C-alpha cells in the first residue's frame, strides 16, 4: 500500500534560486509513453 | 484522510525503510500524479483511502477521487518554477526558463533540471501560483542530464 504525506503549499517564491538552460529537442512519443530523442 | 490543497509525497513500505516514489498534487478534493509513480494503485492519506478515477499510460498522468482539475498552460515566454520535492530532502521552487520538445503532433514545454526519479510527479508553476504541469516524463541528452516535459493534462 503507497500512502502520501504533505509536503508544501503550491506558491511563486520571489527571489528562488535561477537555474537549467531551455533547449529545444526533437522527440517521438511511443504508445508506451516513453519519449526518444529524434535525430 | 488529509484533503488539503498543496503538493505531496508519494511512499511505499514494500521496499527497504519508507522509500518516496514520487510527488503529486492535491486540488479541489483531487489528487494528481503521473501514472509511472502509481501504476493506478490505490493509495492511503491516515486512514482514508484514495480510489484512481482517471489514467492515461500514454500522457503519463492519473487523477483519484475526481476528475483531471489543473488546465492551466506555459505561455511560450515566460520563466516558471519547479516546485521540486525530492526524496529526504523539503520542497524548494528552482526558477527557470523552459525550452522545447518538438513532436509530430505539436510543441512542448520542457524543463531542464536534474532530480532524483522520486521526484517525478513534482509541479511546475506560472506567476500566479497555478500548476502549468508536472515534472517526471522526458528524456536524457547527449550530456547524460535529463530534460523533462512540462507533461498537462485536459480538465472536463
Ligand atoms: N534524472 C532522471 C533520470 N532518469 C529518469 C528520470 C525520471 C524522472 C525524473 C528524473 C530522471
Amino acid at each position: 500500500d503507497m500512502y502520501i504525506e504533505r509536503a508544501g503549499d503550491i506558491t511563486w517564491e520571489k527571489d528562488a534560486e535561477v537555474t537549467g538552460n531551455s533547449p529545444r529537442l526533437d522527440v517521438a512519443l511511443d504508445e508506451s509513453g516513453d519519449f526518444s530523442l529524434v535525430e | 484522510g488529509e484533503t488539503t490543497d498543496g503538493v505531496y509525497r508519494v511512499m511505499t513500505r514494500r521496499l527497504l525503510g519508507s522509500t518516496q516514489v514520487g510527488v503529486g498534487v492535491m486540488q479541489e478534493g483531487v489528487f494528481h500524479t503521473m501514472w509511472h509513480v502509481t501504476k493506478g494503485a490505490a493509495l492511503r492519506s491516515g486512514e482514508g483511502r484514495l480510489d484512481p478515477y482517471w489514467g492515461d499510460v500514454k500522457q503519463d498522468l492519473v487523477s483519484y477521487c475526481g476528475p483531471w482539475k489543473l488546465d492551466a498552460a506555459w505561455d511560450g515566454l515566460s520563466e516558471v518554477q519547479l516546485l521540486a520535492v525530492p526524496p529526504g530532502e523539503r520542497a524548494k521552487n528552482i526558477q527557470t526558463l523552459p525550452g522545447i520538445f518538438k513532436t509530430k503532433d505539436g510543441d512542448i514545454g520542457a524543463v531542464a533540471l536534474d532530480y532524483p526519479a522520486g521526484t517525478s510527479g513534482s509541479p511546475i508553476l506560472d506567476k500566479c501560483g497555478r500548476v502549468i504541469g508536472l515534472y517526471g516524463n522526458g528524456v536524457v541528452i547527449k550530456n547524460g542530464s535529463y530534460v523533462s516535459a512540462i507533461t498537462q493534462g485536459k480538465r472536463e
